[PDB]
């Protein structure tokens, strides 16, 4: 979406491209393209990727568990 | 809050006048006017305008009526009028502000009009003569411009002035006057306009009616009917007994409007009679007027001597097209011109362009004096009125000198519907007209005028633009009444 | 988004119309409630208080631009609102934020190598008194009135044409001073610091002297206080004759028998001493500023080279001229009816020193007076088309973004933008680059801008363009914050 | 006030265009309209929307107009000059705040309609009438996306007859047609094969006691509107004269006697094409009584009870004008259906008989025009070269609409679509409006008559230079 192409026909086409091909297969910020994101170079930190999964899971079921806010 | 009601006068007369003042010129635009049932109306002159317009107030209801009166002495410059009035009202309210008593001010306006009207009369046109050639070609050309056959302008041009003064007729008083109804159209099929030539006579383009038409017949005797010459079952069939009693009157051309006779060619070449179906009525009564004769819508009876005369009828193909050459009658007023082409639809912008040229070349026939138009007359008569003002010493000087200034409307207004800065026109008229007075030698530069088409000054005695006299006369007089009569209200 | 861009609208909107030589001047009251009158689109600016962030970054762009190019903020602020209406309508359209910065950048770059193609550079120097004048009559008439460049220019360029050696030059050796009177006339060129004194005893001939610079100005037993405060006063102005000093300064007024003081030492009262002129004294002779009357010192004062006074101009003057470079500072005498109309000539004469400067950094020229940018226009309009893809749109809108200068230009004296820009536009692709804008015709004109000698330097309108676009495109990048 | 009202006027334009603007295509969406009682109906033809509509401007009321007189005249293409007004009027909105002239713009608007007049004759495809296969092709073109897709086989042959079928000799040669003269003779009941076209006027009304001698092998009609006139008519002897007025049993003696067969309570619209097919005459005064009395007619009458109901067979006529088109069927749903894409059809072989020619559908056209027209400006000069080109980048809606409502940005596949007209010389290229895709439609097949689209840019230019005329509206309000 932030590149201006159509949100849902990227993922479409990224996810036919992923399931046709086992490669694992990403977004081109120029043409709305499925590109391999490993030729390319646009390599990501596997720690930050850990790190993300284990915040946004302990954040999300924190606020889904909460009820009844109250004035301290 | 509201006071001095004379200023709520000359404001309903500014709104009225505003209404219209876009539409003046030929390049005027279009109000749609909408009545309280919803129906719309579009026009571009201002007469409609005014004719149509629901005016309520009392002050405006005057220049209403005014105007109307104008339409009827000469059917032009109605909004030249109420725009001329409401500039005067605007000046003489101003004047009125600045502590000069109304009667003073209608003093003089009317020593302006006087001396505009007297001022016009001695450098308007009279060169309408016998020797004005070129001007009539230019003038049609200008009503004819922005067209495509600008290419082959002059041979059209000259052709239709030839037209229009061959069949010139001469009154009781012997001014000479023009039907415009005289000339009609005539379509042809073929190559293009280029080659059209004028046709000497009325020229129906219909099946051919017979060949026992001379080279030029010595007589040609027009002896029209209304009825169709059929055998049926003085005489109970319309066939024989009624057209020879006719030819022993002395018809040598019988008009059948109608069918025509079985047996016509037998009678038709020791006769030489007409017959050809769809007769137009238009041009039926200008034939009839042409030869003198009459429509017979019986002839069981006066019939010999009051029948029309033909000097010549000619049998010949034209543009493919055969074509009666019933020419050269007892009074001009049959002829037509052929219109070579394919159609009169792809040519309709060619036709009415003929027809405005002959209405503009008529319009200065009539009414021999004549004065330039596209403003050159305001603009001169704005500087003669100024310097004839400053020698006054009255209290009438500022009265004669706005009337003066608000003279310049018109010219101001066209160069506005023109598309073009109105300032700049306006100026330059005022200086090329400064020098028409002020230097002697440059006497032949009153008649330079504004051009809509280029939006520069060009001089319009030579191009043509050309207004009659009269007109421009009853619209100062008229404006100039209506000025008083609002100033006189309190 | 689209207030950012509404705000930079109404900002370029504010000083469009001071640009070019037919600047309609403004009125402008600062804080302390000063009439002033001005045309010059840096000065509004400065008095203006931006207040929307946006408004705040194409300022300081336009700073940027002033800071090392010395003229032509102006443009930058008429081109970059330009540039933000276009895009506006870009956006409008349907293209996203990015498409549109990459067509900038893009037509950016491409106009940064179609722009040296259009040069017709300098003749042979800063030399040639009489060919850097029809130089520098192009900024000179643009800022201030057309009718008094014919002088203003060579008073300008007569000062600063004096010392062209080594290629350095720096702004700050052209001084300005203000003399009040007559017309600009008597106005003329002189060399060294000028300001006016008080006293009378002073000597021409002088060699390098010892400069006083001063920071803060100024029944018997009252015969003994008198006697005390006079001896006093004997010893402050002993203390300030030791080290054989001959020049005082002091911000404050003369003393009747501090002058017979100074006059029994052969000591020269200099007074009037203005705020503005305590350290640049110092700058310029390599001085320092002392608390008192007692803590002066051989090593605590100033060196001169020669003090005299001169009635050049119908006013007493002082004047330190031959500083240590011996022809670095070179003032300008200016005369004026009144100071609100002189400190636009000085102004003028500032953005004139600094196209000089901008002179001897390069000698390239470029035709100005919409000559350019109609060129740079055309050029970068018929490029759109050669280029497929979503940045011919942004490329296009560029195009039309220089188109804009000539407009306001026309605009700015009293002409039919669209009337002009056609006719420029249609006559430039035959009677090409070097045809302008006429202003003296009412009509909407063209004339060519070589013959006519009004050029305008080229690394200018470089940085100009360079600093707009990124400036456009920068304030493009945001999106919104609560405010 | 000044030009407020002219803005006033243009706004109005557009936003009674962009009501349905979206409404056009293959894809079209569904309006809802509501009455002021509840009710709910939904549409996909904008005359209707246009029709059950309310609009106070005056300027509004005009355009309706103009479209419903573009409908009857040409059949479809309603919503299209709809939408080409509007975004001509809404593009002149930037040269009017400039303070420009109207004048000006107008004259533009008039240079450009003649270009792309010029250049819509330039791009047609030639297509030569009477072959059955391309015209089927032209059928399946135009005719489909409609109710009629399963039933277009039995319209293709109609329309095939009928376009022979009202040939008119007036000013060249079978080059005028007409639509009002063909006796349609809708009866709904059975299977829809029955429906054919016959040769000769179709009238559904006979006499009540046909017992006498009605058809004779020469009708020659005589219109007429009295013993004395009973003798009358045998100043020639006809074999039929055909009355308004009933006829009794003493009547029919008469009759009989006089040789003549007379006919009551029969339309106008019958009786006016009876006398175009045959040739008929009216008269009734003795002196106007001649040899031109009774013309020429028919040559067989046929009496048959169709339908167990009386009806008249009139074959063989003079004037192969008038000729019977009989339709059979369940219902009048799709048959009215029938007739209008029938007309669609004879105006597209009316058309190959003036210019025997097509043009790419999509948008291809609207695309090429467009590239033409802008092309063309960059020689030009002058001021007026601005609105020139702004209606050539405006007559893109069509190809805008169509990726609009079809799911596929207008933005990207425009732009594409641009691309492959410029660089390229011979492609005409159009989208896709099923698909929302680039595809070059000389392929898909799709194809307009020269007709339609220059009556389509005509009115359109035409609207657009009327509302910019309109100076004032002062009558009132
Ligand atoms: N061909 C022309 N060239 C220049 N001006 C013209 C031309 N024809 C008409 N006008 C101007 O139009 C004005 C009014 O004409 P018109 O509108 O026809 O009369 P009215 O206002 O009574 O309808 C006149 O003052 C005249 O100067
Ligand atoms: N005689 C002239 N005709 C047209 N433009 C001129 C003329 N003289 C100067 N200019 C223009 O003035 C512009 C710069 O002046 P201005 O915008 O007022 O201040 P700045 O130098 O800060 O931009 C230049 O682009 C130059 O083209
Ligand atoms: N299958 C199709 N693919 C692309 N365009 C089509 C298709 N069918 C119709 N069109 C377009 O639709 C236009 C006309 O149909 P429409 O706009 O829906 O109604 P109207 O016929 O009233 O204008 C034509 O210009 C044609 O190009």
């Amino acid at each position: 979406q932030n590149s201006g192409f159509d949100l849902q026909e990227t993922l479409v086409k990224i996810q036919a491209e992923h399931s046709e091909s086992g490669q694992l297969v990403g977004v081109d910020l120029n043409t709305g393209e499925p590109m391999v994101a490993a030729e390319v170079g646009v390599w990501d930190n596997y720690c930050v990727k850990k790190q993300l999964l284990h915040s946004c899971t302990v954040i999300a079921t924190n606020i889904l568990l909460v009820d009844e806010i109250m004035r301290a | 809050t509201g006071e001095t009601i004379r200023s709520q006068n000359v404001m309903a007369a500014a709104s009225i006048a505003n209404i219209v003042k876009s539409s003046l010129g030929p390049v005027g635009l279009d109000k749609m006017l909408v009545d309280d049932i919803g129906d719309v109306t579009i026009t571009n002159d201002g007469a409609t305008i005014l004719k149509l317009l629901e005016v309520e107030h009392p002050a405006a209801k005057v220049l209403c009526e005014l105007a109307d009166l104008q339409d009827k002495e000469v059917g032009d410059g109605t909004t030249s009028v109420v725009i001329i009035a409401a500039e005067l009202l605007k000046n003489a309210d101003e004047l009125v502000k600045q502590k000069i008593h109304p009667t003073s001010v209608i003093s003089g306006y009317r020593l302006a009009c006087k001396e505009a009207v007297r001022y016009i009369n001695e450098n308007l046109i009279v060169n309408t003569d016998e020797l004005g050639r070129d001007c009539l070609i230019n003038a049609a050309k200008t009503s004819m411009s922005s067209k495509i056959i600008g290419i082959n302008g002059d041979f059209f041009a000259n052709m239709v002035v030839d037209a229009v003064l061959a069949i010139k007729y001469t009154d009781i008083r012997g001014q000479p006057r023009y039907p415009v109804n005289s000339v009609n159209i005539l379509k042809a099929h073929g190559r293009s306009q280029m080659e059209s030539m004028l046709i000497s006579g009325y020229a129906l383009n219909c099946v051919v009616g017979s060949q026992g038409m001379p080279k030029r017949i010595v007589n040609a005797k027009i002896a029209c009917l209304d009825f169709s010459l059929q055998k049926t079952k003085r005489e109970s069939d319309i066939t024989k007994e009624r057209i020879q009693k006719i030819l022993a009157t002395g018809a040598n051309v019988i008009l059948t409007t109608g069918g025509i006779d079985d047996m016509c060619l037998k009678y038709f070449v020791e006769a030489g009679a007409m017959a050809v179906r769809r007769v137009l009525k238009r041009d039926l009564k200008r034939i009839a007027k042409a030869s003198g004769a009459t429509i017979l819508s019986t002839l069981a009876n006066f019939e010999a001597a009051m029948l029309g005369q033909a000097e010549e009828v000619v049998q010949e193909r034209i543009c493919d097209d055969e074509l009666i050459l019933i020419k050269n009658t007892k009074a001009r007023t049959s002829a037509s011109i052929i219109l070579r082409g394919a159609n009169d639809f792809m040519c309709d912008e060619m036709e009415r362009s003929l027809h405005d040229a002959l209405c503009v070349v008529k319009r200065v026939l009539e009414s021999k004096s004549v004065v330039p138009g596209g403003g050159a007359v305001e603009a001169a008569l704005s500087i003669y009125l100024e310097n004839y003002a400053t020698s006054m010493g009255s209290r009438e000087q500022l009265a004669i000198a706005e009337f003066a200034r608000s003279l310049l409307v018109i010219p101001n207004t066209l160069a506005v519907n023109a598309a073009q800065d109105s300032t700049d026109l306006v100026a330059k008229l005022r200086a090329f007209h400064n020098e028409a007075q002020v230097n002697p030698e440059r006497k032949n530069l009153k008649w330079i005028g504004l051009d809509l088409s280029n939006g520069k000054p060009r001089d319009n005695k030579q191009a043509g633009v050309f207004e009659p006299t009269i007109v421009k006369v009853k619209s100062l007089k008229f404006a100039t009444e209506a000025a008083i009569t609002i100033l006189r209200i309190d | 988004v689209y207030r950012n861009i509404q705000a930079c609208k109404e900002l370029a909107q504010t000083t469009r119309t001071a640009y070019g030589p037919n600047g309609m001047n403004k009125m402008v009251i600062n804080h302390l409630e000063k009439l002033f009158v001005t045309n010059d689109a840096a000065t509004i600016l400065r008095e203006l208080e931006v207040q929307h962030p946006a408004a705040k970054m194409i300022v300081m762009a336009s700073h940027m631009q002033e800071q090392e190019v010395g003229d032509g903020t102006n443009f930058v602020l008429v081109f970059a609102g330009a540039l933000l209406e276009l895009a506006e309508e870009l956006l409008r359209i349907g293209l996203s934020v990015s498409e549109v910065i990459e067509g900038y950048e893009i037509a950016c770059r491409k106009a940064h190598e179609i722009l040296p193609n259009l040069v017709c550079c300098s003749a042979k120097n800063l030399r040639d008194i009489d060919e850097v004048s029809s130089l520098l009559r192009t900024s000179i008439m643009s800022k201030q009135y057309g009718n008094e460049v014919f002088l203003a220019k060579l008073i300008a360029q007569a000062c600063v044409s004096i010392f062209p050696d080594s290629g350095h030059f720096n702004v700050d050796n052209i001084r300005v001073c203000k003399i009040l009177g007559s017309g600009i006339s008597s106005s003329s060129v002189l060399h060294g610091m000028v300001f006016k004194k008080e006293t009378e005893g002073d000597v021409t001939s002088v060699k390098d002297a010892k400069i006083a610079v001063y920071s803060c100005p100024f029944a018997e037993e009252l015969m003994n206080f008198s006697k005390g405060e006079e001896n006093l006063m004997d010893a402050q102005v002993k203390a300030i004759a030791d080290t054989g000093a001959n020049v005082v300064v002091t911000g404050g007024k003369v003393a009747d028998m501090a002058l017979h003081y100074a006059n029994k030492y052969n000591i020269m009262l200099v007074r009037l001493n203005s705020k503005w002129d305590l350290r640049r004294l110092c700058k310029t002779v390599g001085a320092t500023a002392l608390p008192r009357l007692t803590p002066p010192v051989l090593e605590e004062m100033g060196h001169c080279d020669s003090v005299y006074l001169s009635e050049v101009g119908d006013t007493q003057v002082v004047v330190f001229k031959h500083e240590k470079e011996d022809g670095a500072i070179s003032t300008i005498v200016l005369r004026g009816s009144t100071d609100n109309l002189m400190d636009d000539i000085e102004r003028a004469v500032d953005d004139g020193v600094n196209t000089f400067k901008v002179l001897t950094r390069d000698k390239r020229l470029v035709p100005g007076g919409g000559a350019t940018e109609i060129e740079l226009a055309k050029q970068i309009t018929s490029y759109g088309e050669t280029c497929p893809g979503l940045e011919q749109y942004a490329i296009k809108k560029f195009a039309e973004a220089f188109e804009a200068i000539p407009r306001a230009l026309a605009e700015n004296s009293g002409v039919k933008a669209n009337e002009v820009i056609s006719k420029l536009y249609a006559v430039h692709q035959e009677g090409n680059k070097n045809v302008g804008l006429d202003i003296e015709a009412e009509v909407p004109a063209v004339k060519d801008m070589l013959e006519a000698g009004i050029l305008d330097t080229y690394l200018g309108k470089y940085w100009a363009i360079k600093l707009a676009t990124n400036a456009a495109v920068t304030v493009l990048r945001v999106d919104q914050i609560i405010m | 006030s000044g030009r407020k009202v002219q803005s006033g006027n243009i706004n109005a334009a557009k936003t009674i265009a962009d009501i349905i603007r979206t409404c056009l295509g293959p894809k079209s969406m569904m309006k809802m309209l509501l009455d002021p009682m509840g009710g709910i109906v939904m549409t996909n033809d904008g005359n209707a929307i246009l029709r059950e509509i309310q609009v106070q401007h005056p300027a509004a009321k005009s355009m309706i107009e103009i479209s419903r007189t573009q409908d009857e005249e040409v059949g479809d293409g309603t919503t299209s000059v709809i939408i080409l007004a509007g975004e001509m009027l809404s593009v002149a909105e930037h040269f009017l705040e400039q303070q420009m002239h109207p004048t000006v713009v107008i004259s533009a608007y008039r240079k450009a309609l003649d270009d792309m007049i010029s250049t819509l004759k330039k791009i047609s495809i030639p297509v030569d009438i009477s072959d059955s296969d391309m015209m089927l092709n032209i059928i399946n073109s135009s005719i489909t996306t409609k109710a009629i897709s399963r039933w277009s086989s039995l319209a293709c042959n109609i329309a095939l007859d009928a376009v022979k079928m009202v040939q008119f000799e007036e000013n060249g040669r079978k080059e005028i047609d007409i639509k009002k003269y063909a006796r349609v003779e809708k009866i709904p009941g059975g299977i829809i094969e029955d429906s054919c076209v016959l040769r000769g006027v179709m009238i559904n009304k006979d006499v009540t006691h046909p017992r006498m001698r009605r058809y004779i092998k020469n009708p020659r009609i005589v219109l007429l509107d009295i013993q004395q006139l009973c003798e009358d008519i045998i100043q020639l002897k006809p074999d039929v004269v055909i009355t308004e007025k009933g006829i009794s049993d003493l009547a029919q003696h008469y009759l009989m006697r006089a040789n003549i067969t007379a006919i009551r309570r029969v339309r106008k619209t019958d009786n006016n094409r009876i006398a175009r097919a045959c040739g008929a005459r009216i008269v009734s005064r003795p002196e106007e009584l001649r040899e031109d009395d009774v013309g020429t007619g028919a040559g067989l009458l046929e009496i048959k009870k169709i339908g167990d109901e009386y009806f008249t067979f009139i074959t063989d006529c003079k004037d192969p004008k008038a000729c019977t088109i009989l339709l059979r069927g369940a219902s009048k749903e799709i048959l009215s259906e029938v007739e209008r894409n029938l007309q669609d059809a004879m105006q597209v072989c009316r058309n190959v008989l003036l210019d025997p020619q097509l043009v790419p559908g999509g948008g291809a056209s609207e695309m090429a025009v467009a590239h033409a027209l802008t092309e063309k400006s960059k020689a030009m000069t002058g001021v007026e070269q601005w609105p020139y080109r702004a209606v050539a980048q405006a007559l893109e809606v069509i190809p805008r609409t169509l990726i609009q409502n079809c799911g596929a940005s207008t933005i990207r596949l425009l732009t594409s679509l641009r691309a492959k007209h410029t660089q390229e010389n011979c492609e005409t290229w159009g989208v896709n409006g099923e698909t929302g895709t680039l595809v070059d439609m000389k392929e898909l097949g799709i194809w307009e008559p020269l007709a339609v689209k220059l009556q389509t840019y005509k009115t359109a230019v035409e609207t657009a230079v009327l509302l910019l005329r309109i100076d004032d509206i002062v009558s009132g309000h």
